[PDB]
């Protein structure tokens, strides 16, 4: 047993696609794990909406510092914490690659810190392509044709002795980032030029496209006991990545010889690299032979852990922390069964299968086209005792408008009248499991479907089975269907929903119909062992496929539902809402019954509540398991959207919603009826009017002025949709609070750094605020005192508001936790949602101590900033510019005495690095009157500056000198003129600021300027507000919240 | 008293040597202000010059590009159960007293406000204030200074005490005979009172006329003669009121624009809108050819010490009297070069009875307010 009083863990900070919540659910079962082991634990992360970083309770480490997970940073806090273990393995690429660094520098030595776990020596050999080969051949270990290069020239070359087409991944990486596959020469010479702007090694392999991809986590102790506790089988063939591809647990498709043989694999390779802890591990395994190939091993946790932990019930970020100090496997209780070991591999009675989610129409560069090089934004989990039924679970889980497996498009999107069926299979996207659908209805073999798609014709039977099923459900009616084929319908995984649009009822009808023959599901448990042992624990789901309940429904628990799949404007600060509301119930003494299907979230762990069904959020199944618990009542209010959309129909089903009231919700979400309400209590809004005609529209437009929003886009010419006033040089302020019987309770005001017309969620924010006027503040407070009246508030809820010196104007009213919720929270050192949940039960509050209306609490001592997470990098060809529609996919927050200081520090959280070359700057010319200053002062810091040609003109004739440089559409048409690539990739460049509006003249050459800086990795500023806080904010340390609060 | 506290304030010394000053000085940065006739210097020379003509010296940090914001307040055993918190247009260094103030503050950050309320809270306890009194501060940021504390009344206690519709006099003067007050509506420190539906304006009123040759320019020692305030539904109107109040009259012809260099960054803004609004512009020589290099159109004139050697420029004298000039902006600063000109410039407008305008602050919201008949009694229905 390794002797350690004070570990440090590393998070992943700000969440982005391919490195996501994973990671927080993973780090709390870490500290848990330290805890129950008397170690001290210090977290560093800067995702303020992480569950992770919060003060209280079991999984929450002793300290938080909010700061970057870099080199610099993670010195200072060794330093100043001077802990004795390392976690590197349980904060994905960032903290790994952190990790290596400063053992690289010798940090570690230096400061006498070990690492805990696997060793950095055998993270190196699977992160390095080529020490990965080197490991695998001196065990002669199979793997495909490849070398591992670091020039483009040397990638040639490979690609030639190979034989195209080949495939490159990057070291040091993870999801695919800068991979691809490369049918030819010129593919290769695009990809592996953009590869090297974010690695220094790329692996050239031999394609094996088509192959089944397979892979296994594994376990190993510090005895050498070695075990695979989970196996899962890509749906989605060899050539999607694992986190964009359908997967199933455990395997559908193997024999007993290909299984073990690849088990074995696994445990001897695993065995051979030194690996201690838990790791990932993938396979490229031949469809028809015996052939396969070694692809990587991830010796960290990992989505496909989380994922797996989730499908298991085995929970191994917690055993691989026990691991890391020494306890063997035989040693550590599974607390699943209560009574047995974690020295086993589970078996499951069921199948899982996990989809992705993406949400790809608004990046209009982008195509939905799917790969090597993730782009979804979040996942779902579902579970089944037929394919089919966990199957269509997981497809209604991604999106409110999918309906099961059907042949028609999500969002309700027609097929192109120009389909072509045969490239969607061949090609895949994110919308071939419909087109397949769509094959399969239009009579096209399956043998020729599997050839196409590579999808083995297993899983496509399945889903033939399912569309017999709609077919025959088409021809009947209430009249017609029998009992026997109602019951294999919901056997299969068809709603409700799906069956009324056969019948021709409703759906409550259908419901009706369907409990009037007494059809119902049965709640079964996960124990990790198919009932081998008994589980003391309550990990639930619900099957049509059984005879009976595996439990009792005596506890009439409080329900509380969860976020569902992650995606953009709807991240971790939902799991952050709904666990703080589950953990206030608990403490509380209630009984609290949770539904979430999101395998990355805290809330979806088994010791955080009495009973988590792990199931869809729909109606039917909330429906299901309300009246199966006969529960007390349920939070729809911590969730973000979709729980909310639920609040009418379940109100209506005679649920009982605690809390602000459905009939609320429904009056605050109409339009017409809220402003009405505003009129009535005297309070401003944007003029605005729903219309069906141009004309209206027009005359509309005419009569405000131009420019206006439309229901999203705005317009600013001439050259039933709902048009607003478009309020320019605004600002916008965000009030979030907690009512109790219409009286605000609590409450938090932050300014964006942003104009207006950046939307709230890709905004920074500054708390407390920091330039608008305090009539203003007073005028935001007194709309919010109405507004909380008017709809008799009672939980949390949040206005968001345009100031323009004294006019204060309503833009939306959330009558739920908005995403601003944790970072208010944990700045003002009150946990908003703790207080809500209290007011929703009728638990006592007192308000002497918390933020009322009459009494706030603002921080004097210092400021807290929220940055935006972006993925432009993984969006291929996504302008990286900031619409009205949002972009980011997860927040960084960090404190200072000033904004200054605590700008800086959430901007490096974001992975922006200050410039130490040239600045190019070229910016739409009415922004000059304001930029000219912003231009001095980044000259009067020393930076070199780089301009667009009307710009560069402009500045030296201000006296600023900058070097012209050439229109990307121009180069070569003047040998005086640098072009901004070869400046970039010289390195005379290093951060863009690019600011277009609607009158940007040269759009597409500034399109490219802006793709350019992302693709060459280095830092692009868009926002002219954001641009200017930076320049002041270069002009001129490592604290964190708990210092400033002491 | 304020270390002890933990509230900050400038850097200052007092110093009988000419090497203890130039010491200090070089310690801190320039400029400094300097009270031995109050006085700012900005560099070695500036100061041995001052000094060879003036027992010892006090020497502060003068802080460039700050707010200044004054607390007017009523303490009762050292505790404060009245107050008010004003914002000058203008940065630090014009005094307070020749300062246009907005009521409530308008740019200040909440946390500045939260430190000058607690510094506010430690200073009436520390002097175990029983009365009226007043504290001025800088603010930049979240850093909050404080420049002075007067116990007594302040100059702005009539501005404060209408403004909120509260007599802190009145309250003041029980506090000071032991007479009772009830402090549940009054604006203490935890409850402050903050119009919401209106603001408040104070203007400061000059006699440059009568005060012949006088360079009309504000130093840190104080030049106004009188004070008036307006109030409108926002800071536009109401500024544009207190103006008017003043004698100011809004052009109808050309606006004179003259700048020192260094304003430019700041001032291209305020000058497109002036152009935007419709105001031919004219300029003396620099500041013209700059305008015009920025695509806002500039008529040049001549320097007064200039008249006649160029047929090509009118003279200003000339332009007001025709005219075509009914406003003139003069921006000097340490570094102007044209220091006789520009004073000329300067008294040929007062002396010709047309607005002057030679503060960037009050300039910068002139030309926002132009952009585009209540008092008090109404706004407080
Ligand atoms: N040689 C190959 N031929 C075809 N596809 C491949 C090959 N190697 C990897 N892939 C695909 O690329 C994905 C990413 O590769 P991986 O080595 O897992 O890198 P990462 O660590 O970035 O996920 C794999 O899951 C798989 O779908
Ligand atoms: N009247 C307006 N003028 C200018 N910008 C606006 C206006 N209304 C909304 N916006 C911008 O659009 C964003 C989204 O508006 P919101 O009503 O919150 O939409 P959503 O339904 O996506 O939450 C806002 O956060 C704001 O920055
Ligand atoms: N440290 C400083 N930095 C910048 N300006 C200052 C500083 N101290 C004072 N001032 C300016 O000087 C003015 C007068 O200061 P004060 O000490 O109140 O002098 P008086 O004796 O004239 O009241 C202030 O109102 C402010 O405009
Ligand atoms: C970003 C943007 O709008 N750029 C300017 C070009 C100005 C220049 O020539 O530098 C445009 O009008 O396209
Ligand atoms: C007021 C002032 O300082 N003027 C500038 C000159 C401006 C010009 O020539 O246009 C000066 O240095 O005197
Ligand atoms: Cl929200
Ligand atoms: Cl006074
Ligand atoms: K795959
Ligand atoms: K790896
Ligand atoms: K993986
Ligand atoms: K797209
Ligand atoms: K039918
Ligand atoms: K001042
Ligand atoms: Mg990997
Ligand atoms: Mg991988
Ligand atoms: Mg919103
Ligand atoms: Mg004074």
């Amino acid at each position: 047993r390794v002797e350690v009083s004070k570990v440090l863990i590393l998070g992943s900070g700000g969440l982005s696609i391919g490195q996501a919540g994973e990671f927080d659910y993973s780090g709390s079962q870490a500290v848990k794990a330290m805890k129950e082991e008397n170690v001290k634990t210090v977290l560093m992360n800067p995702n303020i909406a992480s569950v992770q970083t919060n003060e209280v309770g079991l999984k929450q480490a002793d300290t938080v510092y909010f700061l970057p997970i870099t080199p610099q940073f993670v010195t200072e806090v060794i330093k100043a914490e001077q802990p004795d273990g390392l976690i590197l393995g349980m904060g994905g690429q960032t903290a790994l690659n952190c990790g290596v660094e400063l053992f690289k520098r010798g940090v570690l030595k230096e400061y006498g810190v070990k690492v805990l776990g696997t060793s950095v020596e055998s993270i190196m050999a699977t992160e390095d392509r080529q020490l990965f080969s080197d490991k695998l051949n001196e065990i002669n270990e199979k793997i495909a044709p490849s070398f591992a290069v670091e020039s483009i020239e040397d990638a040639l070359k490979a690609a030639d002795t190979i034989g195209y087409p080949v495939m490159i991944r990057s070291a040091y990486a993870l999801g695919g980032l800068g991979s691809g596959i490369c049918p030819n020469r010129e593919t290769l010479m695009d990809l592996s030029t953009k590869a090297f702007a974010m690695t220094n090694q790329i692996l050239v392999e031999k394609s094996v496209t088509g192959w089944k991809e397979i892979e296994y986590e594994v376990v190993r102790d510090a005895d050498d006991n070695c075990v695979t506790v989970c196996n899962m089988e890509n749906v989605d063939a060899m050539g999607v990545h694992t986190g964009d591809s359908v997967v199933v647990a455990p395997a559908q498709t193997l024999s007993n010889a290909e299984f073990q043989m690849l088990r074995r694999t696994s445990i001897n390779v695993v065995r051979h690299l030194g690996i201690v802890g838990e790791c990932n591990i993938q396979f490229a395994l031949h469809p028809t032979s015996m052939e396969y190939c070694i692809i990587e091993v991830n010796a960290r946790l990992s989505r496909s852990s989380a994922l797996a932990s989730k499908a298991t019930g085995y929970p191994l970020a917690f055993i691989a922390a026990k691991i890391a100090l020494g306890i063997p496997l035989p040693e550590i209780k599974n607390v699943v069964s209560g009574k047995t070991s974690a020295c086993f591999e589970p078996s499951l009675d069921y199948m899982v299968t996990k989809i992705p989610r993406w949400d790809l129409d608004r990046f209009h560069g982008t195509s939905s086209r799917i790969g090597s090089s993730m782009k979804s934004v979040g996942e779902v989990m579902a579970i089944g005792r037929t394919f089919e039924e966990s199957f269509q679970k997981a497809l209604r889980m991604c999106h409110p408008s999918i309906e099961g497996f059907t042949p028609r498009l999500p969002m309700n999107k027609e097929w192109p009248s120009n389909l072509d069926l045969r490239k969607e299979l061949s090609e895949p996207s994110s919308t071939r499991i419909y087109a397949i659908a769509k094959a399969i209805d239009d009579n096209m073999s399956l043998d020729e479907i599997e050839k196409l798609t590579y999808i083995d014709k297993w899983f496509l039977y399945k889903m033939r089975d399912i569309l017999n099923m709609e077919k025959t459900l088409k021809g009947l009616n209430s009249e017609s269907m029998t009992e026997e084929t109602l019951k294999r319908a919901k056997e299969i995984g068809f709603s409700d929903k799906q069956i009324s649009k056969c019948l021709g009822l409703t759906e409550a009808q259908t419901r009706e119909l369907r409990l009037k023959k007494n059809i119902h599901p049965w709640v079964k448990q996960i124990d990790t062992l198919a009932a081998e042992y008994p589980s003391v624990t309550n990990y639930l789901y619900v099957t049509y496929n059984g005879q009976e309940h595996d439990v009792n429904f005596d506890d009439h628990g409080m329900m509380v539902l969860g976020c569902g799949p992650y995606h953009i404007g709807s991240s971790v600060e939902f799991d952050w809402c709904a666990v703080s509301s589950i953990r206030t119930l608990r403490q509380l003494g209630k009984k609290t019954v949770v539904v979430n299907c999101n395998p990355e979230t805290v809330s979806t762990d088994f010791d955080e509540c009495d009973k988590l069904y792990f199931e869809e959020l729909s109606l039917e199944r909330i429906l299901d398991i309300y009246h199966q618990e006969a529960c007390g009542g349920c939070i729809i209010s911590v969730g973000g959207q979709i729980p909310n959309n639920l609040a009418v129909p379940l109100y209506k089903n005679g649920v009982k919603i605690m809390g602000t009231s459905p009939l609320q919700i429904d009056r605050a979400e109409d339009r017409s009826i809220f402003s009405a309400v505003l009129d009535e209590l005297k309070v401003a809004q944007a003029p605005w009017k729903a219309v069906n005609t141009l004309n209206e529209a027009l005359e509309f437009a005419k009569s405000v002025d131009y420019p206006c929003l439309l229901r999203m886009n705005v317009v600013f010419s001439e050259d039933p949709v709902v048009l607003t006033k478009f309020v320019e040089g605004a600002r916008e302020v965000e009030m979030d609070a907690v009512g109790k019987d219409g009286r605000v309770i609590s409450h938090a005001i932050s300014e964006h750094v942003e104009d207006a017309g950046v939307h709230s969620g890709d905004a920074t924010l500054m708390l407390p605020t920091q330039t608008i006027s305090q009539g203003a503040i007073e005028k935001v407070k007194d709309a919010t005192r109405k507004i909380a009246k008017a709809f008799a508030i009672s939980g949390p809820f949040n206005v968001q508001f345009l100031v323009k010196g004294n006019d204060v104007l309503v833009i939306e009213c959330n009558l739920r936790a908005s995403r601003s919720f944790p970072f208010v929270s944990k700045t003002l050192g009150v946990d908003f949602i703790d207080v809500a949940t209290k007011v929703m039960i009728g638990e006592n509050v007192d308000e002497k101590h918390l933020p009322t209306l009459d009494h706030p609490i603002i921080p004097a001592d210092y400021v807290a900033i929220k940055a935006p997470m972006f993925s432009w990098p993984r969006l291929r060809d996504a302008d990286p510019i900031l619409r009205c529609e949002m972009a980011s996919t997860g927040e960084v927050a960090c404190f200072g005495e000033g904004i200054h200081t605590a700008f800086l520090k959430a901007m490096l959280s974001t992975g922006f690095k200050i410039p130490q070359k040239g600045i190019l700057i070229g910016i739409q010319q009415s922004f000059r009157p304001r930029f000219l200053g912003v231009a001095e002062q980044l000259h009067n810091e020393g930076f070199k500056l780089f301009a667009t040609e009307a710009t560069s003109d402009w500045l030296n004739a201000n006296n600023v000198p900058a070097t012209p440089v050439a229109w990307p559409s121009q180069e070569g048409q003047n040998p005086s003129l640098s072009s901004i690539r070869k400046l970039i990739r010289d390195g005379s460049i290093d951060l863009v600021i690019n600011l277009p509006n609607n009158n940007t003249k040269f759009v597409h050459d500034n399109y490219v300027i802006r793709r350019t800086a992302v693709d060459s990795g280095i830092p692009l500023l868009t926002n002219f507000q954001v641009t200017k806080l930076f320049a002041e904010a270069v002009q001129k340390d490592s604290k964190s919240l708990f210092h400033y609060r002491q | 008293v304020l270390d002890e506290l933990k509230v900050a304030q400038a850097p200052w010394k007092a110093v009988n040597t000419l090497n203890e000053a130039l010491e200090f000085a070089k310690s801190v940065d320039y400029p400094c202000l300097l009270r031995p006739a109050m006085n700012v210097v900005f560099s070695e020379d500036e100061m041995k010059k001052f000094l060879e003509e003036a027992h010892p010296v006090v020497l502060t940090k003068f802080v460039e590009g700050a707010r200044e914001v004054e607390m007017d307040a009523v303490g009762k055993d050292g505790r404060v159960i009245s107050h008010a918190i004003s914002e000058h247009v203008e940065d630090a260094g014009v005094h307070s007293g020749d300062a246009t103030l907005m009521l409530p503050t308008q740019t200040i950050s909440q946390g500045a406000i939260e430190k000058v309320k607690d510094a506010t809270r430690k200073i009436a306890k520390a002097f175990a204030i029983s009365g009226p009194f007043n504290v001025q501060f800088l603010v930049k940021g979240n850093d909050v200074l404080v420049i002075e504390c007067n116990l007594r009344a302040s100059r702005s206690f009539p501005f404060v005490s209408k403004t909120l519709g509260v007599d802190f006099i009145d309250v003041a003067t029980k506090v000071m005979i032991g007479e009772n007050v009830d402090e549940k509506h009054l604006p203490t420190l935890d409850h402050p009172i903050i119009p919401a539906d209106y603001v408040a304006i104070k203007a400061p009123m000059f006699s440059w006329p009568r005060l012949r040759d006088a360079d009309p320019i504000l130093r840190c020692e104080m030049a106004s003669t009188g004070e008036v305030a307006c109030f409108g539904e926002g800071i536009h109107t109401a500024f544009l009121k207190a103006m008017l109040s003043t004698g100011f009259k809004i052009p109808q012809k050309g606006i004179l624009i003259g700048i020192q260099q260094s304003f430019r960054p700041r001032f291209l803004g305020v000058a497109e809108q002036l152009h935007n609004e419709g105001f031919k512009l004219f300029a003396t020589e620099a500041t013209s050819d700059w305008l015009n290099a920025n695509n806002v159109p500039a008529t040049p004139v001549a320097w007064p010490s200039q008249e006649g050697q160029n047929p090509s420029l009118s003279s200003i004298r000339k332009l007001i009297r025709d005219g075509s000039i009914d406003l003139v902006i003069n921006l000097p600063n340490n570094n102007t070069k044209f220091v006789h000109d520009n004073y000329v410039i300067r008294r040929t407008a007062v002396d010709s009875g047309i607005p002057l305008l030679t503060n960037f602050q009050v300039t910068k919201l002139f030309a926002e307010a132009v952009q585009k008949s209540k008092s008090l009694f109404h706004y407080r229905q």
